[PDB]
């Protein structure tokens, strides 16, 4: 919706990746993180929470990039 | 002008008598206070004289061993002090004096 | 993964994503997709601060970071120096065995270097500051954690760790050598090799578990560096971090069952090597882990025990903690109603005939000889308990008020099951100093002016002395002496007062 | 002074905080005690470190293996003793108690006769790998480059072990070489004491050298020196420094080394609060080494134990009005400054800027002690003037302001027959041919198919990871052996007295060795003395 | 068993003979390297006379003297550190 990305067509494209990339978008995630953003998580169950609209453009283009890349 | 050698070898000189005299200070006080009348004491006792024979015996070897190694030490560093000043002594133009 | 709604949500299956392979296999190709025009200026915290360095001092870098560092080089910046034309100072001769032209590293493979480095980026932030368990920044410390045997604990008071491990927020230490690292991978590759499970030095009692190791302190120099430097993580005043010479440690390890025995490292207690204060311990801990537990009674009761066999008379150093008195003040306590009640005891065996009438006085100075402790010790005890009363002749005068109460006391705090020391389980021998006072360091003529020295001591007999029995060295043995010294004596009618 | 620590009431020598007095002077009050808890003191982790292991084995190569399986403790199951027996026979009274020269090999493991014969054509391979014993540790970044090479070089063989070894034969050999360097003669002496009058007239200097012919103190600009508190010179560096100064109290016998000397190497660092790298330097509460007279002289900063002067404690403490100021010399923006005394002047400067251009500082009538207090922070304060309001007899040093401008230009333009260079700019070092040569004797002893170039490649490699940690050794290994500045006859009548000290302690050995048997002989007399005359009195 | 006991008496036998037999090869052992002394200083020339438990700083030539043989008899501290002799020691004297 914002930004150079549309945050539906990369939410959506999100849910095809399987889990060794899913596991992969986590710790890209983990690695750079900053005060504004909005993430969640639980190290005994595993789980892991996050809101795009609380992101930067950045790891947006980063992950977009990474998920382009990977899911052909 | 330098020191008395005896500063040197600290660690043959004085620290080994002390660590001697109180091994054997305390093997003694084993040997007299041990009563004979407990066969369990006694064979404690037993234990004990041995153990701190071995570690006198242990405590002695150790010194040579690094007196050796310094000996060796001692005589290679006087070679590449030889070599060393013999070389510097051409160069003697680049240093300003 | 139900991604419906604005949010996200992930499953991890964490025994995989802490994995190390995968870990580095990831990261490898994370390092290049990420825009690496993606930097913040800032935060400088240890990996970038490590790699920015680098990169400036190579000249290989790029004005990203506007704070600036400045000495890099020496002003002598010449390639002409007398030091190139002897090389290796001189240890080594032969023209073909000194020359660098094919090892001096290149411009070329500089880069292949920082490639790496900047690849391990991800994998190492994963690896370091992030926790297992769940639950301006350049001049205070970020560490949260310690992981010691497995758990994770967390400090009190800041420590003057290295930089490059303060930076981070999770500091690894092994238990059996006091060895610390910053990250897991390290941690595990280390815990591979490291195979002796005991520590240094001698150990000299040892009852079912528990076991006290006698460490010196110029014998090994950086285990007790780096105890030092650990135990101030939670002590809050102990200033000596570096010279370690002087004093001797005592270690306390609990032993478990590669299938051999392993010690694991529970606490400690310091002595100074020669002093003329009366003291008896300089600091002493026991780690969160496990305390409340009888640790410290027992480490203070054995260095109570050494001070008796060495006969002398002890107390801690004056600056105690809060957590240190509210122990030291109960076990004072216990130690004067056990003396009580064991003089009591042993009178009520020849007190079997004579009236109530004689009443036997007895002084600080016995009971002193009979527990350990000092005088003042003595009375902080006494009036704990209670017992001590200045009645409006003789002036101070201890009063029992019913002979239950006391015992009661001792009772209760005896049924927690704590450890004790058992008086026959020791080999030890009190330490004798020469001509250096035991280190290897200062010297000069102001010993022998200190000495209340010039090398002609050095230990001359020391050994002479059992021709002379006014010493005993069986404290069970001089207890008796002490006990008939003054209880002998004609006892004060009891009709003083009423 | 809480009332726990006292000596006694008015006389008795015959037959939930309280202090009595104050810290120092006051009446009896009290306090309710801290003994605080997070509640969350501590938790145990659920998974161990070899449950996230590798999965993969990188071995493929068995040629003379077991020099691994010695020293490296891999995932295998050794013969399983089971803890009962264990206990059995390490808590009888049959179990002896521990000493430092307890054999470190435990009888669980034995040494095979092909196993030493192999760790005996190891230790062959040079007189400085005899008592070897790995000690290296892999980064989570090495990973990548041993990739690297097992994909170009070692056809896809090389291993951690391997990899681990061969960084510790490095650190040895350079060690080796390290220890023996020669220190200092009268002609590298000379030249360094013209080098550095030559660069305190260019430029000047805060060190104190280069003032005279005579060095003088980095800490207190002090000159002379007593039998109580002498001058004592680091090695690293060339600083001298006293006792009361620096807070010596422990003079080794050997080489001393400054505190930045002995944890971190000469690297040229930088205060948190002045920007040079020259002086004597104390460690602060966290790392971050600060100027010893940069903290005297700032407020807010002081010292915890006076006899000592260990860590600069009070740095977050100081406001944030200092950082917004900025020296009028240096002119860079980073650090803490102090403003001129006269009042009506608003002049910062760093205190390393301030004695290096030559402005007027002086300590007063205080003592080091009272000014490392910060109780003296409420007595009368220490008096720096700024350049224009010098006071009489001092000159206006624009000279001097300029040769500190110049000598800063200077670094930061610096920042912007046969010689074989054998150590970086920062005096780390370069491993030559030999290192190289002993590389490939070890591969080839291991087995692995070597090309010339990767011994090259590791040497490169180690060089460059030396360079980046900073200066401190990868390796911890570290001895206060120091030969160095010994001359020829001194190491010859010390060899003199270690021959004689060595045909005595051959005797003492004879004579313990002797002490041990009777020892033994009375033990087995006692033993069988006890049954003798035991069975007599006891028919049975 | 009478059969025991002797086999037990004779091994008894050689048992306390061993001991006496070590106890006076410590004591005149132990008397010879004390009194080694003098030879050297009479007899490289190694000025440094005198041993390492007893010896002091005439273990170096800052002293000169020709005394060095004196010694008594309370500096046997190999031989002291057993209960029999001290025993003995007291005994006869
Ligand atoms: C300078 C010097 O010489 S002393 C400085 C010592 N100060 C420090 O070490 C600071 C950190 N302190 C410590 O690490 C340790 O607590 C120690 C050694 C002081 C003692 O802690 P512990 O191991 O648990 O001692 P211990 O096993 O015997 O405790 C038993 C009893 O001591 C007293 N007590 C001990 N700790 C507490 C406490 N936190 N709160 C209340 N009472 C306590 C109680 O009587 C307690 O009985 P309880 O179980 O009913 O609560
Ligand atoms: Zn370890
Ligand atoms: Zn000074
Ligand atoms: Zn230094
Ligand atoms: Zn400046």
């Amino acid at each position: 919706v914002k930004g150079s990305v549309d945050l539906e067509k990369l939410a959506f494209g999100l849910t095809k990746l399987n889990e060794d990339d899913l596991v992969g978008v986590v710790q890209m995630v983990t690695d750079n993180k900053t005060p504004e953003m909005n993430v969640t998580n639980n190290v005994e169950e595993g789980e892991f929470i996050i809101d795009l609209y609380s992101l930067p453009e950045g790891l947006l283009k980063s992950l977009w990039d990474y998920v382009k890349k990977n899911t052909e | 002008s330098d020191s008395d050698i005896r500063y040197s070898f600290l660690s043959t000189l004085d620290h080994l008598p002390c660590e001697l005299i109180r091994s054997l200070r305390l093997m003694q006080t084993i040997d007299l206070f041990k009563n004979e009348e407990d066969e369990p004491g006694m064979e404690r006792a037993c234990r004990d004289l041995l153990l701190v024979a071995t570690y006198i015996n242990d405590l002695v070897d150790d010194q040579i061993h690094f007196l050796k190694q310094h000996k060796k030490e001692l005589e290679i560093q006087k070679s590449v002090t030889k070599n060393f000043n013999s070389s510097l002594e051409n160069i003697k133009s680049k240093l300003t004096l | 993964e139900v991604s419906e709604e604005l949010k996200v949500r992930i499953k991890y299956d964490s025994i995989k994503f802490f994995n190390f392979e995968r870990l580095i296999s990831k990261s490898s190709v994370i390092a290049p997709l990420v825009n690496k025009n993606i930097t913040s200026s800032g935060p400088l915290i240890g990996f970038q601060r490590r790699v920015n360095r680098l990169k400036q001092t190579w000249d290989l870098a790029t004005e990203n970071m506007e704070y600036p560092y400045s000495s890099d080089n020496t002003p002598f910046r010449d390639n002409d120096s007398w030091q190139w034309y002897v090389p290796y100072g001189g240890t080594i001769k032969k023209m073909k065995d000194f020359s660098t032209k094919r090892t001096l590293p290149t411009w070329e493979d500089k880069i292949k270097f920082l490639t790496f480095l900047e690849n391990s980026k991800s994998a190492t932030y994963i690896n370091g500051n992030v926790s297992l368990c769940n639950h301006n920044k350049v001049w205070f410390s970020q560490i949260e954690y310690i992981v010691l045997r497995n758990y994770e604990i967390k400090p009190w008071y800041t420590s003057p760790f290295p930089e490059h491990i303060n930076q981070n927020k999770m500091v690894f230490i092994c238990e059996f050598c006091l060895k610390y690292m910053t990250s897991r991978y390290t941690f595990y590759r280390h815990q591979l090799k490291c195979l002796t499970f005991k520590p240094p030095g001698n150990e000299i009692y040892r009852d079912g578990k528990l076991s006290v190791w006698e460490i010196d302190g110029r014998e090994n120099v950086l285990y007790c560096q780096n105890l030092c430097l650990l135990a101030k993580c939670f002590i809050n005043s102990k200033t000596l971090y570096y010279d370690v010479e002087p004093f001797i440690f005592y270690i306390l390890t609990e032993r478990e069952d590669q299938n051999a025995a392993k010690f694991h490292f529970v606490g400690y207690f310091s002595k100074e090597k020669f002093n003329s204060n009366d003291y008896n311990l300089s600091c002493i801990l026991t780690l969160p882990i496990y305390q409340r537990k009888g640790y410290g009674q027992f480490l203070m009761e054995f260095s109570y025990l050494l001070s008796r066999k060495e006969s002398k008379f002890g107390t801690p150093q004056k600056p105690l903690s809060d957590l240190g008195l509210l122990t030291y003040r109960t076990f004072w306590k216990i130690k004067c109603a056990e003396v009580l009640l064991k003089l009591r005891d042993s009178a009520r065996r020849r007190s079997n005939n004579k009236n109530e009438d004689t009443f036997q006085q007895v002084s600080l100075n016995d009971i002193a000889k009979l527990t350990g402790m000092i005088p003042t010790d003595v009375v902080f005890g006494l009036e704990q308990l209670q017992v001590l009363y200045r009645h409006k002749d003789f002036n101070y005068i201890i009063k029992i008020d019913s002979w239950n109460r006391i015992e009661n006391i001792y009772k209760t705090w005896s049924s927690k099951n704590y450890p004790r020391v058992k008086y026959d389980k020791l080999l030890w021998e009190p330490i004798i100093l020469g001509p250096s006072f035991g280190i290897n360091g200062m010297m000069n003529l102001e010993p022998t002016a200190l000495a209340d020295e010039d090398t002609v001591s050095s230990l001359t007999e020391y050994m002479c002395d059992y021709k002379n029995t006014n010493n005993d060295r069986l404290i069970y043995q001089a207890e008796k002496r002490v006990l008939e010294s003054i209880h002998d004596r004609k006892g004060i009618p009891r009709s003083k007062f009423s | 002074k809480l009332r726990e620590e006292k000596h006694f009431q008015d006389f008795y020598p015959d037959l939930s905080v309280q202090t009595k007095e104050l810290i120092f002077k006051g009446r009896v009050t009290t306090e309710p005690l801290v003994l605080k808890k997070n509640e969350v003191e501590f938790q145990k982790c659920k998974i161990t470190t070899n449950e996230l292991k590798g999965k993969k084995n990188p071995y493929c190569v068995r040629f003379n293996e077991s020099f691994i399986s010695r020293y490296y403790h891999i995932n295998k199951v050794r013969n399983r003793k089971s803890y009962k027996q264990q206990q059995k026979e390490f808590d009888g009274v049959e179990a002896p108690y521990f000493t430092k020269f307890s054999s470190k090999e435990a009888p669980n493991i034995t040494i095979s006769t092909s196993t030493k014969s192999a760790i005996q054509k190891f230790a062959s391979i040079s007189p400085n790998l005899v008592n070897f014993k790995p000690q290296y540790d892999m980064d989570e970044q090495d990973e990548l480059y041993l990739h690297y090479l097992n994909k170009r070089y070692f056809k896809d063989q090389m291993s951690h072990e391997i990899f681990e070894i061969l960084m510790t034969t490095l650190e040895t050999e350079w060690f080796h070489i390290e220890k023996h360097i020669p220190s200092t003669n009268s002609l590298i002496a000379r030249h360094n004491i013209l080098r550095d009058c030559k660069n305190y007239e260019l430029y000047g200097s805060d060190d104190g050298t280069g003032l005279s012919m005579d060095q003088a103190c980095a800490v207190c600009l002090g000159t002379d020196s007593d039998n109580l508190n002498t001058i004592v010179f680091c090695d690293g560096c060339d600083i001298a420094v006293h006792q009361e100064c620096y807070g010596i109290i422990f003079i080794p016998e050997g080489k001393w080394l400054c505190r930045r000397c002995m944890i971190s190497k000469n690297n040229f660092a930088t205060c948190l609060m002045c920007p040079s790298h020259t002086g004597a330097f104390k460690q602060t509460d966290t790392g971050s080494w600060v100027h010893n007279i940069c903290a005297l002289w700032l407020p807010e900063l002081y010292f915890s134990n006076l006899h000592y002067m260990e860590p600069i404690e009070g740095v977050q403490n100081v406001s944030v009005s200092r950082w917004k100021l900025n020296c009028y010399i240096c002119k860079k923006k980073m650090g803490a400054c102090i403003q001129c005394f006269q009042r009506n002047c608003f002049t910062a400067y760093h205190v390393t800027c301030a004695r290096r251009a030559g402005l007027y500082m002086s300590k007063g009538k205080c003592t080091i002690q009272e000014l490392a207090s910060n109780q003296f922070s409420q007595k009368y304060s220490v008096e720096s003037f700024c350049h224009k309001h010098a006071p009489r007899g001092w000159q206006t040093s624009i000279e001097g302001i300029n040769k500190a401008r110049k000598y800063f230009s200077l670094l930061s333009t610096l920042q912007t027959f046969n010689k074989t260079i054998w150590k970086t700019p920062n005096q780390t070092p370069v491993a030559p041919h030999v290192f190289a040569e002993i590389l490939q004797k070890v591969v080839d002893f291991f087995g692995l198919a070597n090309p010339p170039a990767g011994a090259f490649d590791i040497c490169k490699y180690w060089s460059m990871k030396r360079e980046l940690t900073g200066g401190t050794p990868l390796t911890a290994c570290f001895e206060n052996n120091s030969l160095g500045s010994l001359t020829e006859e001194q190491v010859q009548t010390r060899i003199d007295f270690a021959n004689d000290q060595l045909e005595d302690l051959y005797r003492l050995k004879e004579l313990t060795t002797l002490v041990k048997k009777r020892t033994q002989a009375s033990n087995s007399l006692s033993r069988s003395r006890k049954k003798v005359f035991d069975i007599v009195k006891s028919p049975q | 068993l009478k059969a025991e006991l002797k086999k037990s008496l004779q091994d008894r036998r050689e048992q306390e003979d061993t001991f006496d037999n070590l106890q006076q090869e410590i004591y005149d052992k132990e008397t010879e390297y004390f009194s080694h002394n003098s030879n050297n200083n009479h007899s490289s020339k190694s000025h440094y006379s005198g041993n390492i438990i007893k010896g002091f700083d005439t273990f170096s030539k800052s002293h000169h003297s020709h005394a060095d043989s004196a010694f008594n008899n309370n500096d046997r501290i190999f031989s002291l550190s057993s209960a029999t002799y001290v025993k003995q020691q007291h005994g006869q004297s």
